[PDB]
């Protein structure tokens, strides 16, 4: 089969500036004087939208700040200008035989300045503590970029194996992400011990901040 | 209606399509489509160990059919040539030895002409015609 | 114009068959072969087969070994795909898609959502995430909801009956290692306001038929 | 075990321009993010930029936007810091350091010592 791979896998452009994807694949895609290479946009929730077909055509009704270009094995998809609403996976797909097989996805988002997370914590609630078991969530508020490491400690022990972590997309107005982690103990595991804590690590950040709570 | 358009029946004026081929065994071709707009070309091609015969690339003209020769991926083991199966028709009957014996019918609302039988013969050759899936309109 | 409408989301055990339908108008239905695609959560597109309706005729992904069939109604305009033998790596979005004559999808259905599980349908128990000193910055306050322990996807969350939509976060859901999902929605809000100001988040879980509404208030 | 030193620091009236170094050693960096930190006298220590690996961009604080370039010289071992239109709160040790987490969680591992860098008009004519 025809590998396509994209590159880079993200990317952080700012407004009104120019946005390039690279599509490569393993084996040619031009047969017949004919490039076939098609690229689409996928927002959340909603299915992939066609923009380019044969490599460089742009399908009616898409902006003209979009435009592709190359021939073969080498693809690329510009964005002249992003704009808000442009923030977005793109993938390239060919149709040269079959299976048609798509690249693994660029992810497209809006560059701003370095933020460091805000921290809360929350303890289980005495309803939760009655059925038998206990989540407590740690929230990393209005960060960027992505990347962050949280680490749970319970009375200064690391922990491992016990939490799993979510994080928003990109916030409409401040272009920031939200992340959550939530820790999660047994009644009696819980009640054994005082100290909860989340030590935090971002890039915006000289060194590891850590919110805690004693039970 | 107009060049290359064909009405509801009797007299919505609709598009001309030319027929996809049922299948095109041992190749591929492209684009694969179900049906292909007038101008719309198709291009054959053969997997390892087979032969190309007919035409590689074939155009669809204004009346719905397409244009050369039916592209065909022979392993040149038979002993007659492998017959294909024109655009349009589907074909039971694999074997292609002395006096084997294929059958076609078209699809659709496509008029069959030519043989809807065909046997291999003792010289290498395919008794009849071939099958042509004409379209009822033109 | 064109329009392609699937079936609604499915839930189903490992080893059972699923039945996707795709009604397609706004076209001439025998003009175009109906092609199927699936994406994972978070994963990339997966090309299945497509099927001709004017021959029904078809071609698969060798992938899927065998476990793919499609289908065409020509009389009602649909087309349908079979998986058959469904493992939960099978969970995926599943959409049909339609080719132009550049052999681009120009047009996709919604998608249906398709989970494979051993899990059995289940509403989810909601615990208020209490404003404290620990969850306030400057003058305004985090709190929220923990959407614990359901199944299938998904679930939706609102604050207030939808009055209070300013600084919500609604977290993905992950998926436990008991098989049930959870996730969190937070807000942020005035600390003065914790005093005077009820918070209520709304949960609606479709697939259990169940509606539930949490107070959340300090401790 | 890497070592990193800065160079570049001095005295610039306000409105002028240096650009910094800090060279790596004991470990090739072409593989991690490597940022500038600062630190004035009775001041936290802030965040200036990060330069993520060559091609994956590079990311500033709301303060130096705008004026501040970060660039990197993977065969040279070296980043640098390029300093427009410098103001009197400019005035800081300038640290680097690298993120020893190739996916960029900040763990910020080793430091250099540090440069001078003071914006005043005390000593220009
Ligand atoms: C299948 O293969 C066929 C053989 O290669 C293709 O036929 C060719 O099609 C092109 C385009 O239709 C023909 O060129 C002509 O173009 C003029 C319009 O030209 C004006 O615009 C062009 C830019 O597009 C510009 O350069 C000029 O200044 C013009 O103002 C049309 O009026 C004609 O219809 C004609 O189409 C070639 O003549 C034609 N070649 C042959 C051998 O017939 C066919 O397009 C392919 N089909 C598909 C779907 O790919
Ligand atoms: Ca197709
Ligand atoms: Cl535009
Ligand atoms: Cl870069």
């Amino acid at each position: 089969d025809n590998v396509l791979t994209q590159s880079p896998d993200s990317l952080a452009v700012s407004l009104g500036e120019r946005a390039t994807i690279s599509c490569r694949a393993s084996k040619s895609v031009r047969t017949s004087g004919y490039n076939y290479m098609h690229w689409y946009q996928q927002k959340p929730g909603q299915p992939p939208k066609l923009l380019i077909y044969l490599a460089s055509n742009l399908k009616s009704g898409v902006p003209d700040r979009f435009s592709g270009s190359g021939s073969g094995t080498d693809f690329t998809l510009t964005i002249s200008s992003l704009q808000a609403e442009d923030a977005a996976t793109y993938y390239c797909q060919h149709s040269r035989e079959l299976p048609y097989t798509f690249g693994q996805g660029t992810k497209l988002e809006i560059k701003r300045t370095v933020a460091a997370p805000s921290v809360f914590i929350f303890p289980p609630s005495d309803e939760q503590l009655k059925s038998g078991t206990a989540s407590v969530v740690c929230l990393l508020n209005n960060f960027y970029p992505r990347e962050a490491k949280v680490q749970w400690k319970v009375d200064n022990a690391l922990q491992s194996g016990n939490s799993q972590e979510s994080v928003t997309e990109q916030d409409s107005k401040d272009s920031t992400y939200s992340l959550s982690s939530t820790l999660t103990l047994s009644k009696a595991d819980y009640e054994k011990h005082k100290v909860y804590a989340c030590e935090v690590t971002h890039q915006g950040l000289s060194s590891p901040v850590t919110k805690s709570f004693n039970r | 209606c107009p060049q290359g358009l064909y009405p509801s029946p009797a007299s919505v004026c609709k598009p001309v399509r030319c027929p996809a081929p049922v299948s095109f065994e041992n190749g591929i071709y492209t684009p694969r489509l179900g049906s292909y707009p007038v101008g719309g070309n198709v291009s054959f091609e053969c997997e390892d160990g087979f032969i190309l015969r007919g035409s590689p690339v074939r155009q669809c003209r204004p009346n719905g059919m397409w244009d050369g020769e039916t592209a065909v991926c022979d392993n040149g083991a038979g002993h007659c040539p492998n017959p294909g199966i024109s655009l349009g028709a589907v074909r039971t009957g694999f074997r292609f030895g002395h006096g084997d014996k294929v059958r076609y019918r078209c699809s659709s609302n496509l008029v069959l002409t030519g043989s809807s039988e065909r046997e291999c013969q003792g010289n290498g050759v395919w008794s009849g015609t071939e099958p042509i899936c004409r379209q009822p309109y033109s | 114009e064109v329009q392609l409408v699937q079936s609604g989301a499915e839930v189903k055990k490992p080893g059972a068959s699923v039945k996707v339908s795709c009604k397609a108008s706004g076209y001439t239905f025998t003009d175009y072969n109906m092609d199927w695609v699936r994406q994972a959560t978070g994963q990339g597109l997966e090309w299945i087969g497509d099927i001709n309706p004017n021959y029904e005729s078809t071609g698969y992904n060798q992938k899927f070994k065998g476990r793919a069939t499609m289908t065409v109604d020509k009389s009602i305009s649909t087309a349908y795909m079979e998986l058959s033998s469904l493992r939960s790596e099978d969970t995926a979005v599943y959409y049909c898609a339609r080719e132009d004559d550049h052999d681009a999808f120009a047009y996709w259905g919604q998608g249906t959502l398709v989970t494979v599980s051993s899990a059995s349908t289940k509403g989810p128990s909601v615990f208020p995430l209490a404003p404290s000193s620990k969850s306030t910055s400057g003058g305004t306050a985090a709190l929220g909801c923990l959407v614990k322990d359901y199944f299938p996807e998904p679930v939706t969350v609102s604050w207030n009956s939808g009055a209070l939509t300013s600084g919500v976060h609604t977290f993905p859901a992950v998926l436990q290692s008991s098989g049930l999902y959870s996730l969190s929605s937070v807000v942020t809000v005035p600390s003065s306001s914790l005093g005077t100001q009820t918070y209520i988040c709304n949960v609606n879980h479709k697939p259990s038929n169940t509606k539930v509404d949490k107070k959340v208030e300090p401790k | 075990q890497v070592q990193l030193q800065e160079s570049g620091g001095g005295l610039v009236q306000p409105g002028g321009s240096l650009r910094l170094s800090c060279a790596a050693s004991g470990r090739t960096i072409s593989r991690y993010a490597m940022s500038w930190f600062r630190q004035a006298p009775g001041k936290e220590r802030e965040f200036v930029a990060v330069a993520r690996r060559s091609g994956d961009g590079a990311f500033y604080a709301d303060s130096v936007q705008g004026r501040f370039t970060v660039s990197r010289d993977d065969a040279k071992n070296t980043v640098y810091l390029q300093m427009n239109s410098l103001k009197p709160e400019d005035t800081a040790v300038y640290y680097c350091a690298i993120d020893s987490d190739t996916f960029y969680s900040g763990s910020y591992d080793y430091w250099g010592q540090g440069t001078q860098v003071t914006v005043s008009s005390e000593h220009h004519h």
